[PDB]
């Protein structure tokens, strides 16, 4: 860690602890991000010398990460908790809950009262809540210009290995309505 | 001002998203508020003059990571 | 393709249908089939939610800017508090394109080329394109494809967003244990 | 726990222990062959025509000195041949590439290449077939 | 000669840093303890009021503070971190005070000159408020549950504190209304929403099963009697080799027991306490089931718990063996209830008893212990400032707020004293300002916004108020519902006064070898 090293135990004393944490939040998204999503490259997760597991999973790394750091605790559950709300979010969550948890005690420490800060960080949120809801200006398959066809056409052609989306525009609509 | 910058310049901020005509931290009053309706009185030419320095000032060197010297 | 199946012809309680991949082997199936269940997932997901937002940070990155100036809206520590947040929308594209290793700086580039003081808009439509289309790195037009996310899977996010942050906050007292 | 390992140093772990395995089985492939000694602390003799038996008898590091070995034993099972001709490819190439594209900065058009330079390879391959 | 200094600074030094290292306190602040120990286990810790406890610190001064920390926790149940917040308060000026010139002798009856007059002016901002009212018991519990674990159930935990003080309520501005008096005991099962005020005694006993009686006409438990029998108490010269008469001991011990537990049950008894000890095996599991067979709720290896508050409420003493038959001197029963919500938990309620005037008995309940522990600590606490507010009638500003406006007028009789203390009470007098700026302490970036301020907040305003350190906004200290009664405030001064007072007078080096 930094900071006095002879108390043990998410004691640094001070900030050091604190920033030890938002460092390791840092670097316990460092992880992540390099592996977000597909583009985000497979990590070749070494478990022992005779032990590896090749994952870009935000939530596969951190349940198979040993985290004795707050900040790094909170990120490998929350990884995991949003990966147990759905799988989008294992990566997504990681790299900002790096940062928030570095960018909300800062202002609380200042406190007018610590209680102002913490909805700033909620409040942005809630208007992301609603701009997010406000969407359905993308990611809808159900208005396309074939609807469902190319619903499956658009969401074959993403993954297009081939005719995907000519005969399976029809089929993801034939599975779905089979 | 006795002030915390930050905050006070967030509001002056906030103070520019309400007011912005002359609205600033004065330790000439120690507020936040107009400065040249706080009597904050300087020629708009130094800002110029200034500002033709601060952007410019920075660039020369910035333009240089290599950088030789020499004895003689 | 010396595969049989038992076709049921009509069937009478409900309707149904067994669609048969044509590969030249079955791994080409699966290559349609990991196509189709996404693009079946996603037509899913949005069987899921009808408001559905755009994969990649278009969605953040112009609330980024919209809420990092609404950070000075409020002002004071909040101007502080709401940008810490409304700041890094900003980050996630910054991961984004570069896994594509498109320098995301280019992305908000393109990203904030559609985000706008004229356009601040989810809306239901696109004067600002808020695709980004996470299997190029840059926008692509888009709506349909399967590497998007409802409007379930994100809110879900923006709670864990804010989770790291101030769960580590309400401790006392730090101390040390012999 | 907590670690991070970075990219192309990680590649470059790829490269290293590959680009060992790339060159005597190379070597020992084809008309033009050699034999791999293999030192045992003991210092018995040990010599193969494949360096993964080589490999099997003595250190092998996580990086592709165990992936190379995979990949061959992959190359081992399908046709039961290429193995000696896989370890020389893949860590050559990949020694070759990187560096050069990566100062141009991708893995990205990279990842796009090595189907590329196999594409014309299996298309005018069969053609010439 | 140095070893008094060293140490005694020592003792000033590793308490202070110690007590330094507390003030994150109240709410948001700071980041979590997973705490490796100075073992190496790694420990979770958060609201560092329990936490003072959990610290284990070594040193003479140093494990004085967490012995300290229970002296506000130990009578009160309040703001247990206002005693050794201000731990290091008093170590502030006991080094200036060390090196000003003053005596430690001087320095003692500072820190009570300190302690008089500012337990004396904490009256004049004790605002006192009825001693059995509802509200001031329902809105001290609130506060407290409001800060303690469960912010909900408090609504429930609230009137439950209320109606299990106004239950034992001796209503007075002096003692009342103790701790070993209110009966709080924990239930596997039910919810905290089933967590029940129960006026009667409720004694939690590990109750063999069901088909038990859940229903009235028992005679309580608390037995201390084993039951003889063949192969028990009585001799059985059958010698034990073959299997056969090894196996004759057992059935004449078995098939004569099941009259002496009818015995039992013919007491009228429903229920037996069963002594922890074993007079031979005391009660065999043959007696045990027999005591099954009979409904009779049967414990053997019974708490200390249920022994006594048997003897305070129901006045139950140990009856003889059931051959002897009793002195009855078990105590009044009727109803013997067993609650089985879904079956979770074993819990022996006695409805209608003898009864002290007193103990209530309050069954915590829940999913589990921890839900359990949820409103358990949460209503001992609200009982407790009940109690507090029961014990002193009055609520203060809460959060160790009051302690700055006790500053600043205790920088007034630093004046009117004039004494060498003065100077003593006058160093104190502004070391009461550390706590609220420092509670702030432990989260983050851009420090100082809070300091000087929570300082003057109060000395801007004069002084009557400044913000509150629990609520925030600029208003009252004092009302605000962060409230306490003034013994918590009081408590914590005369607490942390005496044992770095002993500070003073630890010198030299003398250890018990």
């Amino acid at each position: 860690m930094e900071g006095p090293l002879s108390v043990f135990g998410d004691r640094s004393t001070g900030e050091t602890i604190r920033s030890q944490n938002v460092m390791a939040a840092a670097s316990i998204a460092n992880i992540v991000k390099s592996s977000l999503g597909p583009v985000g490259l497979d990590k070749m997760l070494v478990d022992d010398i005779g032990d590896v597991t090749i994952t870009n999973d935000g939530a596969t790394i951190l349940k198979l990460l040993e985290v004795e750091h707050p900040a790094a605790k909170v990120l490998c559950e929350l990884a995991d908790l949003q990966d147990k709300e759905v799988g989008d979010g294992t990566t997504s969550v990681v790299i900002i809950a790096a940062e928030l948890l570095k960018n909300a005690d800062e202002l609380v420490k200042q406190k007018i009262h610590p209680t102002s800060v913490i909805s700033g960080y909620r409040l942005a949120c809630k208007e992301a809540v609603r701009y997010i809801n406000e969407n359905l200006i993308v990611n809808t398959d159900e208005l396309g210009r074939d609807c469902l066809i190319n619903a499956a056409k658009t969401s074959m052609s993403s993954k297009i290995i081939g005719i995907n989306g000519d005969f399976f525009a029809n089929m993801v609509v034939d599975a779905v309505l089979a | 001002a006795g002030f915390d910058a930050t905050n006070i310049l967030n509001k002056l901020r906030a103070r520019h998203a309400q007011g912005g005509t002359w609205y600033g931290v004065d330790i000439n009053n120690e507020d936040i508020a107009d400065n040249f309706e706080a009597f904050v009185w300087e020629p708009a030419m130094v800002r110029i003059n200034a500002l033709t320095a601060a952007s410019e000032a920075a660039c020369l060197i910035v333009s240089v990571d290599e950088t030789i010297k020499n004895p003689r | 393709c010396d595969d049989e199946l038992i076709l049921i012809k009509n069937t009478k309680a409900r309707t149904s249908a067994s669609i048969i991949l044509r590969g030249a082997n079955d791994f080409m199936c699966d290559e349609m089939e990991r196509s189709l269940h996404d693009a079946l997932c996603v037509v899913k997901r949005v069987l899921e939610s009808k408001s559905v937002v755009p994969g990649g940070g278009a969605v953040e990155a112009a609330l980024s800017i919209y809420l990092e100036n609404y950070a000075t809206s409020m002002g004071s520590r909040e101007q502080l508090a709401i940008a810490e947040f409304a700041r890094s929308l900003l980050v996630i594209p910054n991961t984004l394109a570069v896994n594509a290793a498109q320098d995301s700086t280019d992305l908000v580039a393109k990203l904030r080329a559609f985000h706008n003081e004229a356009q601040v808009n989810p809306e239901r439509k696109n004067l600002k394109w808020i695709g980004l289309d996470l299997s190029n790195g840059k926008p692509r037009d888009n709506k349909q494809a399967g590497v998007f996310e409802p409007t379930i899977v994100k809110v879900k996010s923006l709670k864990f967003a804010t989770e790291a942050a101030i769960t580590i906050l309400r401790i006392d007292d730090l101390i040390k244990l012999h | 726990n907590t670690k991070r390992e970075s990219g192309r140093k990680v590649q470059s772990g790829n490269i290293n222990a590959a680009k060992t395995i790339a060159d005597i089985i190379r070597t020992c492939l084809g008309p033009k062959s050699m034999m791999k000694m293999l030192l045992d602390p003991m210092g018995g003799i040990v010599m193969t025509n494949d360096g993964n038996a080589i490999l099997r008898e003595i250190q092998v590091q996580h990086p592709a000195a165990k992936s190379m070995i995979e990949i061959s034993r992959t190359q081992d099972e399908e046709v039961g041949d290429g193995t000696t001709s896989v370890i020389i490819l893949a860590g050559e190439m990949l020694s070759v590439a990187e560096h050069f594209l990566e100062q141009q900065m991708h893995p990205t058009v990279v990842i796009s290449a090595y189907r590329k330079a196999l594409d014309d390879m299996i298309s005018t391959l069969k053609k010439i077939s | 000669r140095d070893k008094p200094a060293q140490i005694r600074f020592s003792n000033i030094s590793a308490a202070k840093a110690v007590a330094d290292a507390i003030r994150t306190s109240l709410g948001p602040k700071g980041m979590d303890k997973m705490i490796q120990d100075g073992k190496g286990d790694v420990t979770i810790t958060n609201d560092g009021a329990t936490i003072l406890k959990q610290m284990q610190v070594l040193h003479p001064a140093a494990r004085m503070l967490v012995e300290l920390s229970k002296a506000q926790d130990i009578e009160a149940g309040d703001g247990t971190t206002s005693v050794v917040i201000i731990a290091g308060s008093l170590l502030d000026s006991c080094t200036k005070l060390l090196q000003k010139g003053i005596h430690p002798t001087i320095i003692s009856e500072s820190f009570q000159k300190a302690l008089e007059k500012g337990i004396e002016i904490l009256t004049d901002m004790s605002r006192p408020v009825e001693l059995s009212d509802r509200e001031t018991l329902l809105n001290s519990a609130t506060t407290s549950l409001n800060s303690k674990v469960v912010s909900q159930y408090s609504s429930l935990l609230s009137p439950m504190s209320v109606n299990a003080v106004m239950k034992v309520i001796d209503p007075a501005t002096a003692t009342s209304v103790d701790l070993r008096d209110i009966k709080i005991v924990k239930k596997l099962g039910g919810t905290i929403d089933d967590c029940e005020l129960v006026e009667g005694l409720v004694l939690t006993q590990k109750v063999s099963n069901s088909g038990i009686t859940r229903v009235e006409k028992a005679k309580i438990g608390l037995i201390q009697f084993c039951l003889s029998a063949p192969k028990t108490d009585m001799d059985n010269q059958i010698v034990v080799s073959d299997y056969a008469q090894m196996d004759r001991v057992l059935r004449e011990e078995r098939a004569y027991i099941l009259n002496l537990v009818k015995q039992i049950k013919k007491t009228g008894c429903n229920v037996l306490l069963i002594q922890k000890s074993i007079l031979r095996d005391a009660l065999s599991d043959l007696a045990l089931h027999f005591l099954n067979k009979m409904k009779i709720m049967v414990i053997k290896d019974i708490e200390r718990e249920d022994i006594e508050f048997i003897c305070k409420t129901i006045g139950t003493k140990p009856v003889a063996h059931i051959d002897q038959f009793t002195a009855d001197m078990l105590g009044s029963a009727e109803l013997a209830e067993e609650v089985n919500l879904n079956g979770s938990g074993k819990l022996l309620k006695i409805t209608g008893c003898a009864s002290p005037g007193k103990t209530v008995t309050i069954v915590v309940r829940g999913s589990n212990k921890l839900v359990i522990e949820e409103a358990e600590r949460s209503i001992h606490d609200a009982l407790c400032v009940i109690r507090c507010l029961v014990k002193k009638r009055a609520l203060i500003a809460g959060g160790g707020a009051p302690e700055i406006e006790l500053a600043l007028r205790l920088t007034e009789y630093s004046r009117t004293l004039s004494g060498m203390e003065s100077y003593c009470v006058r160093a104190f007098a502004d070391a009461m300002e550390v706590i609220p700026s420092t509670l702030a302490e432990n989260a983050g970036l851009n420090p100082i916004s809070t300091v000087t301020e929570l300082r003057n907040r109060h000395a801007q305003g004069e002084k009557t108020a400044g913000i509150n350190v629990r609520k925030g906004g600029i208003s009252n200290i004092l009302e605000e519902l962060v409230v306490q009664p003034l013994l918590v405030s009081v408590s914590a001064l005369t607490l942390a006064t005496e044992t770095v007072r002993s500070i003073l007078k630890i010198d030299d080096v003398v250890n018990t070898r």
